[PDB]
This record gives structure tokens, C-alpha cells and sequence, in this order.
């Protein structure tokens, strides 16, 4: 309760018509919009508060969309999605888009016309909206944009040789930059202020220089395999979640070893994510269908102890093929979030 | 056996000279015998009225010696009792099947606003016999219903003029003339004609674009012709029905790059968030309301560009509706799950008890102090702002807190044995809900417009 306040306490909006788990929940840049990937393959936009699905596509016949993220930048309106080994870029057909908008997205899309190969998908899909099918050499896990929306990385735990994969938009270029990294990469974030990089591995997170090209800082959370995380807007702190139903808050300006560790779960801790956008909340996904929304708050001044206390957990999902929820994002102003289980639901809360 | 009774009331046509002052003395007396005595020959006169008493602010719902035994109070004290007309609670009466969700629901009237905007000219001034609901799906399709729930006239698909995507609100500007918008950014304004078998058709008359982003409320003014939208751009649109003054569109908004296409009189974005809600001020149309996700509610001048007033509450307010002093008081509906009124001029009270989003108001045909909401929750509910209480101490704040005085479920779960409503909206969800005389229509998830009336 208290200075605490407000959180999300009950599920307001239930979206539905996935079959199989949900993989992944994006909201648009916007607000007004949300992008789930699918099981059955299918990459989707809903209206936000009424749960109408008025954006769908069948990218792979056979695959399922492990992640779908927004081009976060408010000009454009463009989706990525991964199925297998293709992530796709793609303009749905949603009321903010309009010739104007749409014609800018196609610009953007089109301007710039292996470790990828960059091709125009079947006709199928410019038919149904998609303009890019990238393909990497082994399947994609993870995509993360760059905050300008120029660059994405995508992380492909498998290959070697793949892993980590920093993608430019402009040029139509992918790249394989910092190329051996010790490890199985779970996946990647850029950072929000300078431009920093982070890859995650099941050992550790490790943040990186672009064009200097340098390792810059480790930080070891001490659990076993890494599932995810989440970088603080503010730059100077992120959030880990492991398998081990433990959560780290690492204090990068202290030290490598986590600041604080968390058990409020039964299973594995699936998904980790901050509410950018400046408040301060952050929240966990878990095995059990249940959310573990957390209060915390990178303090005023540099170098202070950041205060997180546990404002609300969140059950209503189903816990289903043994499997629970599987991913978070947040709304960009308002203290909502959405999650995707594998009820074959994605849940709105507030 | 002897308790001092002094009578008020707020009610416009029900009053009492002279009478108020004296002791009503069973002491042991429900409302009942209370309405009894104002219905009295001597009293009121007029002899059936079922009257509830409010004491504090409180309904009271015991005798009157068990409230002032278990309060304190058996002081021999003077309870001062307001009375008002009992609320005629709207049963639940017919169902209009759709395909889709039902986003928006209108009722034609002969004393609906649309139905006194026809008297005056142009003017079919309907008839008390045949009444026609509104109802807009997210099929793209406006629907004219009968009274007796057949449908009378449906709109174009599409191809041949109409809707080319799902439809957010829709209304009555006049028996002639009613107007859409939507998904597709067009706001589209309709004739509507009906034959003498009872067949309708709605010919577009005009297509409005000013928005960039789903069009998601609209209001209408059918003496002065005009429209004013709200956008998810975070934009607030203004419009003429009439096809005779309008500018010429933008022409990057429309499909490219017969019916008549033309542009917005007056359209700005006052909104860092989408614009939810906005309506025209009952006694000035000149002067609109605004509200939006950015938490504001804000006075508009439509005479000059734009806002003269900005205010702003806690929660993003997803509705917003005026009650008739020589000025409005606003509901303001809230993704909060409350409903707060507001008083515009430089937070009265909080409507509590909704358990999701609150997206649709309407005031009471009847009297002023009265308002039916509607909400994701799957239900819409009576509140009496007469019936308000000290606030209570979790999340309470300043005194605010009023309760629903009637409840109204969706027949689609209710004629189920089922206990408790599902979570979330879950197939229950209420769009829109209109209260007329007729009354309390409610569209939503389940694919009916729903009748509730006494
Ligand atoms: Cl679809
Ligand atoms: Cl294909
Ligand atoms: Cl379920
Ligand atoms: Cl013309
Ligand atoms: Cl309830």
C-alpha cells in the first residue's frame, strides 16, 4: 500500500483465440496497441483495453513466434517477429495507420534495398502486410531494439556462431560484432542513455561498447541459468531472473554480485521486466501462472541504496502443459502490464 | 414510541408546504409506513409513491427506533428524512442477437434528444408508438432495430459505401439523420429512411475525415447540425453534419496514395494520451468537454480554437457525461474502476464498486441525481448521487464514496446457475449503455443489446 502506490492488483482485460501458449506480449510504442506471438505461428495486434483482435498473420506454416517486438520509435509503426530461424518485419493493418504513416513505415522498411541474408518474403505476406523475412543461421530465441530504432540484435542460444547478431535497418546489414562469447546466450539488451550493450548468458550479463568494440563490465548473479532480464531505464541498475525461482536486482555502480535476491516463486522465473517509462515498478513472470509485481526505485542521487519492497502478486493464469506465465511487457505511461501465458491467453492488468 | 420526523426533498414536482414539521410516532415504522404518510390524502395526495427516506446522506433500511438504538441517537432527536421517488428497478426484458460485439447503442424517441431535436423543424417528430434503437458492431455495420427487437434497417458493407472497418460509437442526431465513426478513421453521416412495411435503409450522406487513429466517442447537436469526436491521435474532432458547410478534406487521410467526402471545422489534439470522451455542454453548445488517458478532463471553447479550462484527477478517465444551478456536473469514468464527479468551474465525490474499467455513462431521463453506468466488469449499474457517505478510510481520501442503488447483470451469464461473474470481463464485457424512458440499453461482448425496464 503506502508510497507504494499504484500497482497492478486485478486482471481487467483477458485476450484470447491463441492455440497453445502464447510466446511473447509487445505493446506499441503508442499505448493504444499489443503484439502477441504465438505457438500456432500466429503474430497478432489487439486493441489494448477491449481485447478485439483486429491484426492477425500466419508467418510459417509450421513454427512457433518466440518474440515480437515494436520498432520503438512512434513515427513508424513496424513490428518484428522470430519464428524459427526468420524474423520477420512487418506493418499491420491497425487504425493509426494511415497512407501517411503507412508510406513512412514502407520507407523506412524499404529503404536499403551470410551471418543474414536480407529478402522480401512471399507475396502472401506484403499481401497480408509483412515486408521482410531476415534469415539468420540458427534459431532465433531472443530480439532486442536499439532505443533510435536503426539497430536490433537477435540472440540464438544454439549456434555458436549466430549467438549474438546486431542488425542495421538502414543498410540491410547484419553483423556478428564481439563475436565469441564464452558461453550459451540467453539473450540481449541495448542500453537506454549511451550506447552500451548487454548480452546475457546462462553464466552471467555482460555489457559491452559498440563501436569501441570493448568488454566493458561482468556481473555475475551466482545462479544457475540465467532465463532473463532487464535493464533499469536509468542504465545504472537491472533486474535478473533465473530458473532458480530467485530474482537479483544488480546495482552496477556497487558491485558484480547481486544487490538483492528474491524468492517469491514455486517454479522457474521465465520472464523479467521494468516499467520504462518512469515509475518505479518492475515485475516477474513464473512457472506458477502467478506475476510478482515489486516496487523499487533507482534512488535521486548516484550511489544510493535503491529500496524494493513487493507490492502485489498476481494469479489468474492457468498453469498449463506444465508451463505458466511466459513473458511481460508494460504499458508506456500507466502503471498497467500485460503478460502471456500458455493458457493460450495474454492478460491485461491493472 | 414517540421519534420527531421532519420531512425535505430535492425532488422538482413533489413538495411539501407547511407539513414537513410533524411527528411521525410508532417508532417502529419501516420506509414503508413513511411513504405512506406522504402519499397521504392530507400530505401529499398523491397516494402510491414509493418513496425512499434519506437520513445523513443514508438510505435507511431498518425502522426508524432500531436506526437510533444502534447508531447512538435515542436521544428523543428530530430525524431530518429527505425523500425521493424509489428507484423503479429495470428488470431485465429483451435481447437483440448480433453477430459480433455490439460497440455502441442509440435510442430514438419521441422524447430522446434526437427525438425533441426532429419536433422542432427534417422533422419526423416520432410517434410514441414506433421508438428505434441504434446499434453499431464490430462488423462495420449500423443496425436499426424495432422496439419489439427486429431489425428494421441495416447499413452497407464496405463495398457500396459503408463502414470499411469495426465501428466504435454511433448515434441519433435526428429521426432523418445519425452518425458513426470508427476504426477506419471516417466519421460517417447517414440518412435514414423507413418505408411503409417496416424496412429501413441508411444511404451515406457524408464522410468526415480529420483523424489519424481509431475514432473512439462521438456526440452529437441536432439543432445547431454538429459533431464533435474523440480520437486515440489524442485529438478532439468538430464537425457539421450538413454536407452544405464543410471544408474540403485532407486528402492525405482518404484511401489513396459516389459519396460526398469532406473535412473537420476545428480539429485539435489538446491529449498527451488518447482522447476518450467528449461531449457537448448541456446549456452552452459552444462549450465541450474533454477526457483523456493523460488524466484530464478539460473545458473546451469551440468558439475560438481551443481549452479554456484544464483539470486533472489520480486514474485515466475512459468516459465522461453531465448532469444539469446554470451549469453541468461531470461523470467521469475511470480505467480505475470508479466513477468520479467532477465540477469543472475553479472532486466532488467518488461512485464506487464497479470491478473493471468504466466505459460508458448515461444520465436519468427521470431526475438529475440519478445516472446508469457501464463497465468491462459485464454489468451496469444504477448509482443515486443523493446517496453518498463520509469516506471510508482505505483509499477513501476526502469524503467522496456513493454505492450502486441497482445492479444489472448480462441475462447471457445470469440465466446460467453460475455463482460469482467471470474474471475480468470475460464474454460479458459492456461497451455502451443508453438510458431512455423505454430504457437502459446495453451493448457489449456478448452480442446483445440488452433491455432493462420496469
Ligand atoms: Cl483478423
Ligand atoms: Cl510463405
Ligand atoms: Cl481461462
Ligand atoms: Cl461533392
Ligand atoms: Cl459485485
Amino acid at each position: 500500500p503506502d508510497e507504494l502506490k499504484p500497482f497492478p492488483t486485478v486482471q481487467q482485460t483477458i485476450f484470447r483465440g491463441h492455440e497453445g501458449r502464447v510466446r511473447s506480449v509487445a505493446i506499441d510504442p503508442t499505448g493504444v496497441a499489443l503484439a502477441t506471438g504465438g505457438d500456432d505461428g500466429t503474430v497478432r495486434v489487439w486493441e489494448l483495453l477491449t481485447g478485439e483482435q483486429v491484426w492477425s498473420v500466419k508467418l510459417n506454416g509450421d513454427e512457433a513466434v518466440n518474440t515480437v517486438r515494436w520498432r520503438p520509435t512512434k513515427d513508424t509503426f513496424i513490428l518484428a517477429a522470430a519464428a524459427g530461424e526468420d524474423i520477420f518485419l512487418m506493418i499491420p493493418t491497425h487504425p493509426s495507420v494511415t497512407p501517411a504513416l503507412d508510406q513512412a513505415s514502407r520507407d523506412i522498411l524499404n529503404a536499403g534495398f551470410p551471418p543474414g541474408k536480407w529478402a522480401r518474403p512471399g507475396t502472401r505476406l506484403e499481401d497480408e502486410g509483412v515486408l521482410l523475412r531476415i534469415t539468420v543461421r540458427s534459431t532465433i530465441k531472443a530480439i532486442s531494439w536499439h532505443r533510435r530504432g536503426d539497430h536490433f540484435a537477435t540472440v540464438s542460444p544454439s549456434g555458436q556462431r549466430s549467438s549474438v547478431a546486431i542488425h542495421t535497418l538502414s543498410k540491410h546489414l547484419t553483423q556478428i560484432p564481439f563475436r565469441k562469447l564464452n558461453g550459451l546466450a540467453q539473450t540481449a539488451s541495448f542500453h537506454p542513455l549511451r550506447p552500451l550493450f548487454f548480452v546475457a548468458t546462462q553464466r552471467s550479463i555482460r555489457c559491452y561498447d559498440l563501436q569501441k568494440l570493448e568488454l566493458v563490465k561482468i556481473v555475475q548473479p551466482g545462479a544457475k541459468w540465467i532465463s532473463s532480464f532487464d535493464v533499469h531505464p536509468g542504465g545504472d541498475n537491472l533486474v535478473v531472473g533465473s530458473y532458480d525461482k530467485r530474482l537479483l536486482w544488480h546495482d552496477l555502480d556497487l558491485s558484480n554480485r547481486p544487490y538483492k535476491t528474491m524468492r517469491f516463486h514455486t517454479e522457474a522465473i521465465r520472464a523479467v521486466r521494468f516499467h520504462k517509462g518512469g515509475l518505479p515498478l518492475f515485475a516477474d513472470a513464473s512457472d506458477d501462472g502467478s506475476l510478482q509485481i515489486f516496487h523499487g526505485k533507482v534512488p535521486n542521487d548516484q550511489l544510493e541504496n535503491p529500496t524494493i519492497v513487493p507490492v502485489k502478486m498476481l494469479k489468474g493464469h492457468k498453469v498449463v502443459n506444465k508451463l505458466g506465465v511466459l513473458d511481460i511487457d508494460w504499458h508506456p505511461r500507466e502503471p498497467w502490464c500485460v503478460s502471456a501465458g500458455a493458457d493460450g491467453t495474454a492478460r491485461l492488468w491493472m | 414510541a414517540q421519534v420527531k420526523v421532519i420531512f425535505t426533498t430535492t425532488e422538482p414536482d413533489l413538495e411539501l408546504p407547511e407539513s414537513k414539521r410533524q411527528l411521525l410516532v410508532p417508532a417502529d415504522i419501516r420506509r414503508y409506513g413513511l411513504s405512506r404518510i406522504l402519499n397521504s390524502e392530507s400530505m401529499l395526495d398523491t397516494g402510491s409513491i414509493p418513496f425512499d427516506f434519506l437520513i445523513n446522506g443514508s438510505f435507511l433500511r431498518s425502522s426508524l427506533e432500531d436506526y437510533l438504538t444502534s447508531n447512538g441517537l435515542s436521544l428523543e432527536t428530530t430525524l431530518t428524512l429527505q425523500y425521493v421517488r424509489s428507484l423503479i428497478p429495470p428488470v431485465y426484458e429483451a435481447s437483440f442477437e448480433h453477430d459480433d460485439w455490439v460497440s455502441a447503442v442509440d435510442v430514438l424517441s419521441a422524447t430522446s434528444p434526437a427525438g425533441r431535436w426532429s419536433s422542432a423543424a427534417s422533422s419526423a417528430a416520432v410517434q410514441p408508438g414506433q421508438e428505434r434503437v441504434l446499434s453499431a458492431s464490430y462488423d462495420g455495420l449500423l443496425r436499426i432495430w424495432n422496439a419489439s427487437g427486429s431489425v428494421i434497417a441495416t447499413s452497407p458493407s464496405g463495398s457500396h459505401g459503408g463502414h470499411t472497418a469495426s465501428i466504435k460509437a454511433a448515434k441519433f442526431l435526428t429521426s432523418d439523420r445519425l452518425a458513426s465513426a470508427g476504426m477506419d478513421r471516417t466519421v460517417r453521416v447517414w440518412k435514414y429512411t423507413e418505408s411503409d412495411h417496416f424496412t429501413g435503409e441508411l444511404k451515406p450522406t457524408l464522410e468526415l475525415y480529420g483523424h489519424t487513429g481509431s475514432v473512439d466517442w462521438l456526440d452529437v447537436d441536432g439543432h445547431s447540425k454538429h459533431i464533435l469526436t474523440a480520437s486515440a491521435d489524442g485529438a478532439i474532432g468538430f464537425w457539421s453534419a450538413s454536407k452544405a458547410s464543410a471544408p474540403e478534406p485532407d486528402a492525405s487521410l482518404l484511401p489513396g496514395a459516389s459519396t460526398a467526402q469532406r473535412g473537420p471545422l476545428g480539429l485539435w489534439s489538446i491529449h498527451t494520451a488518447p482522447a476518450t470522451a467528449a461531449i457537448f455542454d448541456p446549456r452552452d453548445r459552444t462549450v465541450a468537454y474533454s477526457a483523456s488517458q493523460d488524466h484530464t478532463v478539460r473545458t473546451l471553447d469551440l468558439t475560438t480554437g481551443q481549452v479554456v479550462s484544464t483539470l486533472t484527477l489520480t486514474h485515466p478517465l475512459l468516459s465522461l457525461s453531465a448532469l444539469t444551478t446554470t451549469s453541468p456536473l461531470l461523470a467521469a469514468g475511470t480505467s480505475a474502476r470508479h466513477i468520479t464527479m467532477v465540477d469543472p468551474r475553479a472532486s466532488v465525490m467518488t461512485l464506487r464498486g464497479h470491478a473493471n474499467k468504466v466505459v460508458s455513462l448515461s444520465p436519468s431521463p427521470e431526475n438529475e441525481y440519478s445516472l446508469v453506468s457501464g463497465s468491462h466488469d459485464g454489468t451496469c449499474r444504477v448509482w443515486d448521487l443523493r446517496s453518498v457517505r463520509p469516506a471510508t478510510k482505505e483509499e477513501g481520501s476526502l469524503g467522496g464514496v456513493s454505492e450502486p442503488v441497482y445492479v444489472i447483470e448480462r441475462e447471457s451469464w445470469a440465466s446460467k446457475g453460475k455463482k460469482k461473474r467471470p474474471v475480468a470481463g470475460d464474454g460479458c464485457k459492456v461497451f455502451s449503455v443508453v438510458w431512455d424512458k423505454l430504457g437502459i440499453f446495453s451493448g457489449g461482448e456478448d452480442k446483445k443489446v440488452q433491455v432493462n425496464r420496469g
